[PDB]
């Protein structure tokens, strides 16, 4: 049995940088590593072999090198179709994939528009309710989305769902749900969502009232 | 032309058993072995084996002993994997891949399949419920709908029969409750709603639901 041990798990590349994968064997594996770019809905491509042996056709910007237990992979002058999931695999004794590694594009900053959404007059005739939260074209990913009912932070009962990260500009956008009883729903009136991120120092509160 | 063929996505119960195919074409079937990797979602790729078409011999992943068996049919240049006995755990794409040439007992894959997902569900299809997604109260009036209950994946939204493109966001499903949510959104000029008629339209083809949902004022 081989273990591989590759890092890091996720990585942000700037357009034109340069981006290091590495993957470390728990014994020798005499070179026989290859490397696997995978994309969404598609099935994975091999890039290289043999440690630094590149298929026919995969771009001269991408690179491996090592031996022994220690080896590494290399894109130079990212450009935007290399942003995708890439994995190592040994094939000297068995074959063991990597964990895998997460590749997203660094680009400027951007603020989220934030929108709210009151349950409608369909959901509220079943007995539950959902309060929705928009958070749209926002850079870094990273994000903290906090529900306030009536002032209090409410922290359970919500879900949240993140698209990927745009291929037109580069951004993320989020929704965040809450999903009550319907009594529970009718218990207060103000229903606030705040979103606290890089691209300002206080949050980006949004708020209705539901007598009004 | 290499071309390695899988069927589309499957549902079965806990406790039954399956068995993947995989249609080659492109090369001569017997000079190059083929693999089998398992994928759950969200994780990464796991080597299940490798099997050599011109004798059917093979070597596999201990961890699938007794669950993962692989075969092929010569005449038909077609490998199968049966997996039995099957769980939540099992869940997963799971993709064929080509060998490269090597007489090798172990050696890495080039061309691989797209993948047949599996999913492993007691659940039942259900259809959803549409839910419009209205503002309390500007330039950009943002508005949704929200497609709540419903399985098996997948549902298409498109907005005004697709007349609708720009400034549309569909969100990835989340489970609630062991069914699926999901939302999407679309961004007009508030000089375009609600003065013109935004309509959001649901499709979960295997419950035949289609709802067209008007988005208007709360009231």
């Amino acid at each position: 049995d081989i273990q591989m041990t590759q890092s890091p798990s996720s990585l942000s590349a700037s357009l034109g940088g340069k981006v290091t994968i590495t993957c470390k064997a728990s014994q020798d594996i005499k070179k026989y590593i290859a490397w696997y770019q995978h994309k969404p809905g598609k099935g994975p491509r091999l890039l290289i072999h043999y440690t630094s042996t590149l298929q026919p056709g995969i771009p001269s910007r991408f690179s491996g090198s090592g031996s022994g237990r220690d080896y590494s992979f290399s894109i130079s002058n990212l450009e935007p179709v290399d942003i995708a999931t890439y994995y190592c695999l040994q094939y000297d004794n068995l074959l063991t994939f990597g964990a895998g590694t997460k590749l997203e594009l660094k680009r400027a900053d951007a603020a989220p528009t934030v929108s709210i959404f009151p349950p409608s007059s369909e959901q509220l005739t079943s007995g539950g309710a959902s309060v929705v939260c928009f958070l749209n074209n926002f850079y870094p990913r990273d994000i903290n989305v906090k529900w306030k009912i009536d002032g209090s932070e409410r922290q359970n009962g919500v879900l949240n769902s993140w698209t990927d990260q745009d291929s037109k500009d580069s951004t993320y956008n989020m929704s965040s749900t809450l999903t009550l009883t319907k009594d529970e729903y009718e218990r207060h009136n103000s229903y606030t969502c705040e979103a606290t991120h890089k691209t300002s120092t206080s949050p980006i509160v949004k708020s209705f009232n539901r007598n009004e | 032309q290499v071309q390695l063929q899988q069927p589309g996505a499957e549902l079965v119960m806990p406790g039954a058993s399956v068995k993947l195919s995989c249609k080659a074409s492109g090369y001569t079937f017997t000079s190059y072995w083929m693999h089998w990797v398992k994928q759950r979602p969200g994780e990464g790729l796991e080597w299940i084996g490798e099997i050599d078409p011109s004798d059917s011999y093979t070597n596999d992943n201990q961890k699938f002993k007794g669950k993962a068996t692989l075969t092929v049919d010569k005449s038909s240049s077609t490998a199968y994997m049966q997996l039995s006995s099957l769980t939540s755990e099992d869940s997963a794409v799971y993709y064929c891949a080509r060998r490269l040439y090597s007489n090798s007992y172990y050696y890495a894959m080039d061309y691989w399949g797209q993948g047949t997902s599996v999913t492993v569900s007691s659940a039942k299809t259900t259809p959803p419920s549409v839910y419009p997604l209205a503002p309390g109260s500007n330039s950009m009036v943002t508005l949704g709908c929200l497609v709540k209950g419903y399985f098996p994946e997948p549902v298409t939204v498109t907005w005004n029969s697709g007349s609708l493109s720009s400034g549309v966001h569909t969100f990835p499903a989340v489970l609630q409750s062991d069914l699926y949510t999901l939302s999407s959104s679309v961004t007009v000029p508030s000089s375009t709603w609600p003065s013109q008629t935004v309509t959001c339209n649901v499709a979960h083809p295997a419950s035949s639901t289609k709802v067209d949902k008007k988005i208007v004022p709360r009231d």
